[PDB]
DNA sequence: GGATGTATATATCTGACACGTGCCTGGAGACTAGGGAGTAATCCCCTTGGCGGTTAAAACGCGGGGGACAGCGCGTACGTG
DNA sequence: CACGTACGCGCTGTCCCCCGCGTTTTAACCGCCAAGGGGATTACTCCCTAGTCTCCAGGCACGTGTCAGATATATACATCC
């Protein structure tokens, strides 16, 4: 449930999100 | 009254094996003497180090919609932590890819 | 196989009434029953035992008897000697020939490992030896089927002109299989009679056509790199009745059973299979229903080398299929020590276990 | 419809960097595998598992050596890697010196 | 002619031009020169043949005809090549 | 064959971090072959320790040289803290 | 009168958990020796703040010209289907 | 393998900034106190603690039965044409 164990390091927090959409890339595709 | 055996572990408090940590520095052939402290020390580092590493790679599943530790995962927690990744930057993780990193003399015009 | 994993695609199958047909139901072992009747009866067979022949027990021969009473009304044949009384018969014969003096040293430098002498003169020096028997199998067939072979025998006997004339000879004389193998083809070439070769390795097929090439004989050739379309394409040209076609090559273990070959009359086994029911559909491709001719089946054994004991076990395996399935349609001490027993006007097309 | 030339090598380097298989196919890795092992010495088995660490090694030093590569590349004011990039980062870094 | 020798001695061609295209677009490479295919078959064929080397003299210490993977393990890590996921 | 490795810890310490969260057996073959590697790492540099200074024996002040001198920056601090704390317990304990 | 969407009940997958068992490896207790802590002496090296004198290196200024960089053409080599 | 077009490369201008040289400063370097502490050895004493040994017991690994949540059907009520 509840994590019972924290990190104190004061490390920034990082988006690990790689899914990557083409839709700004379509200039070039088929729109 | 040999009392209950109580481990030094959970002594120390901890949950990685000091008693195998000893073992395995007095065969290990680093000394021929190794203190009491020692491996309640080094378990210790082991299991911060360890315990920093999971953390960052259940952060990373749980960015990527997985309730399971993939090595893909702990290649992100690894690389995208600066000082992991100067504590690791000789260390290959198989299956588990590169950084999603392109140049910006790459990316095209607006 | 009980670990394919077709068995556990199909075993998985809600299925109430399953059935299975096949030609040869034993193959290698009992085994291979065992679980053919395990895919059809789920835990009322219980086949565990193997058979040992080297035991003469009668409790073994009541074992068998038990294997026999067993599978009575499971299991229906019918003999193509029983049913269409019109079937010509079908002879095999065992020829055992002597090795040539590359064949020897060959055997004896694979046999008692001699990799400086296995290099010799040859510029890369990549001799493999590993699977030991296949590569004494390779040195029995023939030893240009090892690199850097033929320049040794062309230079130093045949004196290296290779001016189309000695190149057949040492084909013909390096291997001792090949000279009874071109008076067989003289044989069959001065009478009339057509011959297919069956053999395991396809680098033995290419020894042969490129023979046969080199000879002047009409042949064709039929492995596992040829497509379908250039099959279908060498049989209808071979069972044609125009044909000019005189000798035609098969990789053994190919085409499976639908591959038509009335035309042909003689068949030469060159390389010896561990199954003996790939040898018997060798053979059972000119001996179907409608032959007009008296097959004859040459088989080619090297003599004191390690096709022996392939013969042994495939023996042993026939006398196992003698005894369990064709006994058992739809004297067992006699036919065991018969099994249990070592073995070790001549081309004549003319002529119970 | 024809598309633009460098949107095409964009869109497989967006792809590339996100999967993690592996990019050489098996047989010819093993082949090029047994063949360097043979020269040492004849009659070398292999384990399936060396030859599959031995791949990953090679996917990483091969992809550090192309980055390397490209930042040699984008650093002569060019997009095309060449040769020369390649020498100049194996340099650098120690193995040709 | 029939006639072909059983040992292959191409297999460096066997890493092909999309599977090196395919490392350079993992490595973030746009453009890519003709003549990169040659040097990259040559750098792989460097690298494998020094580890593969220590891998059969880590083998060979042991008496051994088959090359297992820790001793590619540890013919990686004296380089300074250090890899995971299978040591142990 | 019992084959030692260090499974059941690094997954009570997963647990601790992130109880609803899994792990599969290449990330935990890649999680022992890490401590392997750090236990490794931090032994030989402590033995080096021991060697110069003339020590025979290999106490908590060698360990912590170690982790010092090759965990880089702020993780060497706090490791260094979550270390001494533990002795300090097992002191007070045995 | 036939055909269609939603709602509760039962069989099956699926990872996790309770129990069992071996066994072997870690822990408890006792003993001992030696490694390391502590002390004293002796002597050489380092610290912080000064001085004097030499002198070669560092700092500064200025002309100029060689090289970095931007722009343009082109044709070919690489991307794309 | 065919097409097509983008970019690597060659050429030219231009301006700017680095290099060469002369002159002036300045601090590095070498040689000096002035005392005092740090540290490397040599020798000695003492005592705490880790190795060693014996014995035992529970933690870890393996195997297996079950169990609660997730998934897939079985049948009944409401509803469109």
């Amino acid at each position: 449930k509840i994590p019972t164990r924290f990190s104190n390091r004061q490390n920034k927090t990082v988006n690990y999100n790689i899914d990557y959409s083409d839709d700004d890339l379509l200039e070039s595709e088929d729109d | 009254t040999r009392a209950k055996a109580k481990t030094r572990s959970s002594r120390a408090g901890l949950q990685f094996p000091v008693g195998r940590v000893h073992r395995l520095l007095r065969k290990g052939n680093y000394a021929e003497r190794v203190g009491a402290g020692a491996p309640v020390y080094l378990a210790a580092v082991l299991e911060y180090l360890t315990a920093e590493i999971l953390e960052l790679a259940g952060n990373a599943a749980r960015d990527n919609k997985k309730t399971r530790i993939i090595p893909r995962h702990l290649q992100l927690a690894v690389r995208n932590d600066e000082e992991l990744n100067k504590l690791l930057g000789r260390v290959t993780i198989a299956q588990g890819g590169v950084l999603p990193n392109i140049q910006s003399v790459l990316l095209p015009k607006k | 196989n009980a670990e394919s994993s077709l068995y556990e695609s199909l075993n998985s199958f809600k299925v109430a009434n399953r059935m299975l047909i096949t030609g040869t139901p034993l193959q290698n072992n009992i085994k291979e029953l065992a679980a053919l009747v395990n895919f059809l009866m789920p835990g009322r067979f219980t086949i565990d035992q193997e058979i040992d022949f080297e035991n003469q027990d009668e409790e073994q021969e009541e074992y068998i008897h038990d294997l026999h009473r067993r599978i009575q009304p499971f299991i229906l044949r019918r003999l193509k000697k029983d049913v269409e009384k019109s079937l010509p018969s079908k002879t095999e014969r065992i020829l055992r020939v002597e090795l040539s003096d590359v064949q020897t040293e060959y055997y004896k430098n694979i046999l008692t490992k001699n990799y400086s002498a296995l290099t010799a003169g040859a510029k890369g020096g990549h001799f493999s030896l590993l699977n030991i028997m296949n590569e004494l199998k390779k040195a029995s067939n023939h030893p240009y089927l090892f690199d850097n072979a033929e320049e040794r025998v062309l230079q130093k006997f045949g004196d290296g002109k290779m001016t189309r004339e000695n190149v057949l000879r040492g084909l013909i004389m390096s291997s001792g299989k090949m000279v009874l193998l071109d008076q067989l083809l003289t044989r069959l070439k001065k009478d009339g009679h057509r011959v297919l070769i069956f053999s395991q390795m396809v680098r033995m097929l290419d020894i042969l056509g490129d023979y046969l090439s080199i000879k002047g004989i009409n042949f064709q050739r039929l492995d596992g790199t040829v497509p379908s379309a250039q099959r279908r394409i060498s049989i209808d040209h071979f069972n044609s009745p125009d044909s000019n076609d005189f000798v035609f090559l098969l990789s053994t273990r190919a085409g499976g059973l639908g591959i038509n070959l009335m035309t042909a009359d003689t068949v030469v086994i060159f390389d010896s299979d561990w199954n003996p029911q790939a040898d018997l559909q060798a053979m059972a491709r000119a001996h179907r229903i409608g032959q007009k001719n008296h097959v004859m089946v040459y088989r080619l054994v090297s003599k004191d080398t390690v096709e022996e004991e392939v013969l042994e076990r495939a023996r042993k395996k026939m006398i196992l299929e003698y005894a369990i399935i064709s006994l058992g349609v739809t004297e067992l001490s006699a036919i065991l020590k018969f099994g249990a027993g070592n073995m070790f006007d001549v081309l004549n097309h003319a002529e119970e276990f | 419809h024809r598309y633009r030339p460098g949107t095409v090598a964009l869109r497989e380097i967006r792809r590339y960097q996100k999967s993690t298989e592996l990019l050489i196919r098996k047989l010819p890795f093993q082949r090029l595998v047994r063949e360097i092992a043979q020269d040492f010495k004849t009659d070398l088995r292999f384990q399936s598992s060396a030859v599959m660490a031995l791949q990953e090694a090679s996917e990483a030093y091969l992809v550090a050596l192309f980055e390397d590569t490209n930042l040699c590349a984008i650093h002569a004011k060019r997009v095309t890697i060449m040769p020369k990039d390649i020498q100049l980062a194996r340099r650098i870094r120690g193995e040709r010196a | 002619a029939k006639r072909h020798r059983k040992v292959l001695r191409d297999n460096i061609q066997g890493i092909t031009k999309p599977a090196i295209r395919r490392l350079a677009r993992r490595g973030g490479v746009k453009r890519i020169s003709g003549l990169i295919y040659e040097e990259t078959r040559g750098v792989l064929k460097v690298f494998l043949e020094n580890v593969i080397r220590d891998a059969v003299t880590y083998t060979e210490h042991a008496k051994r005809k088959t090359v297992t993977a820790m001793d590619v393990v540890y013919a990686l890590k004296r380089q300074g090549r250090t890899l995971y996921g299978f040591g142990g | 064959t019992r084959k030692e490795s260090y499974a059941i810890y690094v997954y009570k310490v997963l647990k601790q971090v992130h109880p609803d969260t899994g792990i599969s057996c290449k990330a935990m073959s890649i999680m022992n072959s890490f401590v392997n590697d750090v236990f490794e790492r931090i032994a030989g540099e402590a033995s080096r320790l021991a060697h110069y200074n003339k020590r025979s024996t290999i106490t908590s002040r060698e360990i912590q040289t170690a982790v010092r001198l090759l965990l880089p920056g702020e993780l060497a601090k706090h490791a260094v803290s979550e270390g001494t704390k533990a002795v300090t317990k097992y002191t007070s304990a045995k």
